[PDB]
């Protein structure tokens, strides 16, 4: 849950802060967190399930890191970041939907979807950052 | 250089061939005796050790078996062709062949012996080889002990040769070299279906010597740096040094009667320095050896060349102090004075480099953008074709960063230098003009450096690890100025022969490294599983380092060797070595019990026990097992030196079994057995508190005994109070020992695959880079 | 009946050296924020010089503790701990030599060395007690004989 | 004991004292030898015993 929330928070920060013309110093820590998320998710295969009418969806992460070279972010940088952010946002939304439609009588506080259960593994703990909601 | 000689002298791997079957046992004729001890006229063949040299003491026996493991690993071949071992079986009906000559000797001895049964002679007459030429297979009859057969069958079925063809030879070339349009590869031979080769073992570093073995990693990186220097191509058709010096003098407007900074701009501009800089840069990036910057702050041309150098080379390639000094000189000599900013008061040990502070403080977009790029220009760690590589930024590879640097420099030239005398601005402008009169040459040089780097990087087999090294390679900034001022339009790329030589040296070193790792791991794991607690393993590791041929073990402390031992101990054993050790572990008890020099123990009972009947002994006081007897371990007794228990048991006549590899006396005297001499050999244990001198008596009572009539004339079965814990030899069954050893009928093994590849380069003027454009484009 | 000064069991088995190693391994990963980087590298590499001898230092600690206990078995007078007027000066360079040069050769006191040490201690203790007895006897006799 | 030459060269290579600006470059590794190690062993055990 904290890893999923951290993914969503990183994506929201990227959408809000990775904008044309912004100083790289405004995004340096955000870029580092986003690249950490990319490294952590790369090479992992996820499936969001087919409960009800939710389509079964497969997710592969083979993304390159975001650049660190520009003093101010330009349009090309924002477009590449937008592509990656769109894929990640789709994945996170699908995982959230898969988790919301499930329930358990024995352990209802524990993750029910397989994607969130996988994200509870230790290898994803690196993604975890500010939990302020 | 001695380092280059040591690294390039390494041969691929000594290919081992088997010339005879590995044997621990041989048949031997022995006299046999009847149940009453009378000698039978017929003899019998028994399995015996060929070299019966097993030592006394269980610990020494385990040491002997470790040594035997080493011997078997030495004798294990890479491939085997049994026809090389095949000899004529003279008694074969078809005049066929057998392997090896030792089998032929056994066959002759059995066939000629008058006591041999006719069925065995028929069987020997049927022993011949079968050739299946269609399958390229041959089977040969061989006479082997079951353990000998197990070892030789393992050798036959686990050979290291694989089929070799033109496609394999071509794919042996690195994929990036084949994918390069600048090289044309050719072959003039069709390798036959019977061609073979042995793959190098290119496993990536299992010892992680880049992590915490800083001295060893320094040595490794120095060797890599020297080799890379040896393979980096020389610059051709450099601009004439005299002509360039004249042109620079005209541009600088040198004045005889005035002291000027611009004069120093001409310092150290020569082709030797240019070639040295080119080689140093590419070799340092290839070996991932840290570089150190050497410059004189009074030379501003050195600082402008350093600006180019920090633009193109990622800054982690430089030791931090030298990079900080160079950046501070650049900031305080060119940038801040240009923009009228107060001189940066930079603290030694600052978390930020001078360029990071300047980037935060510089309001000019071009200068700050170039500063940001220099601050963030890093290598990219990428696994290509299974090897970790440090890849340059694509804008470095195509040379666009040169344009960004030139934009920054042109912005600096336009500044007023408000707080400086006009001659200072003139000097800085003259240096910038020297650099910017060669903008196209700088783009070409950046592209050439990047292309040569990646082309030679395709030839590296071991992971390129980016860690700052203990020592650095000094790079003079005047050499960078020489390279910038003297580089022409001639494209130089690594020769295909140079690429193949570099790749072969890397493969040889990698294979040797992995093979020595395997040897050390096998020995260490075997010594641990053989419980050799008194064995100090430093020697093993020492030998390991000595066989890498690039370290001076005199400079390696013992603590480092034991850390290497600890890291090696965690690695799994190679499959062939592990299986050989499994065979040795499985069969060592049987090999030890076959020795006639040692017994497995002695049972001291204090009651009469009838001597056992065994045809190869007559009557003998042998114990097949230690059942019903308390066991005292002689190894533990010798290790602890506490003799209270054994002393109390011997003084109280308490039946016991002393267990451990012991020498024994063979005594055929009936009178000695009646005298009960075997029971008189243990008081010395109490007297001296030593068991290394213990030597129990083994009675061998039969008709060859002088006083055997006592056995014969009194219907008397001999009895003894002591027994020797020993096994009896196994009969040699000729038919059971015959095995058909199968191998390939014939093949040829090849060593250097790239010898079959002739490679050439396109015209350098037409050589292209990754972006399909020519590496160098200036007129 | 003899007072003895004994070590923590973690010293005797040498396990605490691991903690030392752990601690100084952390010191090798620290930034040293404001320190010049060459001096920082030298300090961290020295820290690692001591760190990488973990096995040798565990062996040395166990050997030192064992030798101490074995020779302390031979002490007969109470091991009283007092801060003395003068000290024995211990060079830390000698400590560095011991830490960087110790191998794996165990050296324990010889049985004859232990017996000699014990005999010397017993002789000194017995002579001490006997001379106390003689002095007390003569003093008491002089007082009771009124030899003012 | 470990070879004093090997350990000294190892320590010199790791510490890189010559490259530093320490006013006492020679004195750093002085006193590192087998005699000093034996003296330290003896001093420690004897001081604890007494």
């Amino acid at each position: 849950m904290d890893v999923l929330y951290s993914l969503s928070k990183t994506l929201k920060d990227a959408r809000d802060k990775i904008v044309e013309g912004t100083l790289y110093s405004n995004v340096s820590d955000l870029i580092q967190q986003f690249n950490q998320m990319i490294i952590t998710m790369n090479g992992n295969e996820f499936q969001t399930g087919g409960i009800g009418n939710l389509p079964i969806r497969n997710w592969n992460f083979d993304f390159g890191l975001l650049g660190t070279t520009l003093l101010n972010l330009d349009a090309n940088y924002v477009e590449t970041a937008r592509n990656t952010i769109d894929y990640f946002v789709d994945f996170v939304d699908n995982v959230c939907m898969d988790e919301m439609v499930r329930e358990s009588q024995r352990n209802g506080i524990a993750p029910q979807s397989d994607s969130l259960r996988k994200l509870s593994g230790i290898k994803f703990k690196r993604i975890n950052f500010d939990n302020s909601s | 250089e001695s380092i280059l000689k040591k690294l390039e002298d390494i041969k691929p791997e000594q290919v081992k061939k088997q010339t005879k079957l590995f044997r621990i046992f041989e048949p031997r004729q022995l006299p046999v005796y009847r149940a009453n001890g009378e000698k039978e006229l017929r003899n019998r063949w028994y399995w015996k050790l060929k070299r019966d040299t097993l030592p006394d003491g269980d610990y020494d026996v385990r040491e002997y078996f470790l040594n035997l493991y080493d011997q078997v690993l030495t004798e294990m071949p890479d491939y085997l062709l049994l026809k090389d071992m095949a000899v004529e079986n003279k008694n074969s009906r078809d005049a066929g062949k057998v392997v090896d000559s030792e089998t032929a000797a056994i066959c002759d001895a059995i066939f000629q012996d008058e006591e041999t049964e006719g069925v065995v002679r028929r069987f020997i007459a049927e022993m011949r080889q079968r050739v299946q030429a269609d399958r390229n297979v041959v089977n040969y009859p061989s006479i082997l002990h079951p353990i000998d057969h197990a070892f030789n069958e393992y050798f036959l079925q686990h050979q290291l040769v694989e089929p070799l063809n033109n496609d394999i030879i071509f794919n042996y070339i690195p994929e990036r070299i084949r994918n390069d349009v600048n090289y044309i590869l050719n072959m003039d031979r069709n390798l036959p279906s019977t061609a073979r080769y042995i793959r190098p073992n290119l496993l990536q570093d299992r010892l992680n010597l880049h992590d915490n073995f800083e001295s060893l990693w320094d040595t490794i990186t120095t060797s890599n740096y020297i080799l890379a220097r040896s393979v980096v191509p020389d610059l051709k058709e450099l601009v004439s040094t005299e002509a360039q010096i004249q042109k620079m003098s005209q541009d600088l407007q040198l004045e005889a009667l005035t002291i000027q900074s611009e004069t120093q701009f001409l310092t150290g501009i020569n082709s030797q320095a240019a070639n040295d800089c080119f080689k140093t840069l590419i070799a340092a990036m290839l070996s991932q050896r840290t570089m150190s910057l050497d410059f004189v702050t009074t030379n501003y041309m050195s600082l402008i060349s350093g600006m180019w150098l920090l633009t193109v080379v990622p800054n982690d390639m430089f030791i931090r102090e030298s990079l900080v000094a160079c950046q501070l000189a650049i900031i305080n000599t060119i940038i801040y004075p240009a923009f009228g900013m107060q001189r940066m008061h930079y603290r030694n040990g600052d978390p930020q480099t001078p360029f990071q502070i300047a980037e935060q403080q510089i309001q000019n977009f071009q200068v700050a953008n170039w500063l940001h790029f220099v601050n963030n220009n890093q290598f990219r760690q990428v696994v290509i074709d299974g090897v970790l590589n440090q890849v340059l930024n694509d804008n470095i590879r195509n040379g666009h960063v040169v344009n960004q640097l030139m934009e920054a420099l042109m912005q600096l030239s336009r500044q007023q230098f408000p707080t400086m005398p006009v001659d200072y601005k003139r000097s800085i402008q003259r240096g910038i003009l020297l650099l910017s009169n060669r903008l196209g040459q700088l783009v070409d040089l950046t592209r050439l450096l990047a292309y040569n780097y990646e082309t030679l990087m395709a030839c590296i087999t071991m992971n390129m690890q980016h860690v700052q090294t203990l020592t650095t390679e000094k790079l003079q900034l005047t050499s960078v100025t020489s390279l910038c001022m003297l580089i022409g339009n001639a494209t130089v790329i690594p020769s295909p022969q140079t690429l193949f030589h570099y790749y072969n040296v890397n493969v040889n070193f990698h294979s040797n490294y992995n093979e020595r790792i395997n040897d050390a791991v096998a020995i260490i794991t075997a010594a641990n599983r053989l419980n050799l607690y008194q064995k100090k393993m430093k020697s093993i590791v020492e030998d390991f380092l000595k066989r890498l041929q690039i370290f001076d073990i005199s400079r390696v402390p013992d603590d480092q060797m034991y850390r290497l031992r600890d890291r090696l101990r965690l690695l799994p054993v190679e499959i062939r070595r592990l299986d050989i050790f499994n065979l040795i572990l499985m069969n060592m008890e049987q090999i030890e019990r076959a020795s006639d020099k040692i017994a497995q123990g002695v049972i001291i009972a204090y009651r009469d026990m009838q001597l056992e009947r065994d045809e190869m002994y007559g009557y003998v006081n042998i114990a097949r097992n230690l059942d019903g007897f308390q066991q005292i371990n002689l190894e533990e007794l010798m290790r602890t030196g506490d003799y209270a228990q054994i002393t109390n048991m011997l003084l109280n006549n308490q039946p016991v079994a002393l267990v451990g590899a012991l020498p024994f006396i063979t005594d055929s005297s009936v009178i000695s057995l009646v005298a009960k001499l075997d029971a008189t050999v243990f008081a010395q244990i109490v007297k001296l508190r030593k068991v290394d001198t213990l030597k129990p008596i083994l009675y061998k009572i039969n008709s060859d005994s002088n006083d055997f009539y006592l056995v014969a004339n009194y219907d008397w079965v001999p009895t003894s109070t002591t027994k020797v814990y020993k096994q009896i030899p196994q009969q040699f069954d000729f038919r059971a020992s015959m095995h058909m050893l199968t191998s390939n009928l014939t093949f040829t093994v090849y060593s250097d695959l790239l010898a079959f590849v002739s490679a050439d380069t396109v015209e350098p003027i037409n050589a292209v880079a990754f972006d399909n454009m020519r590496i160098m484009n200036e007129l």
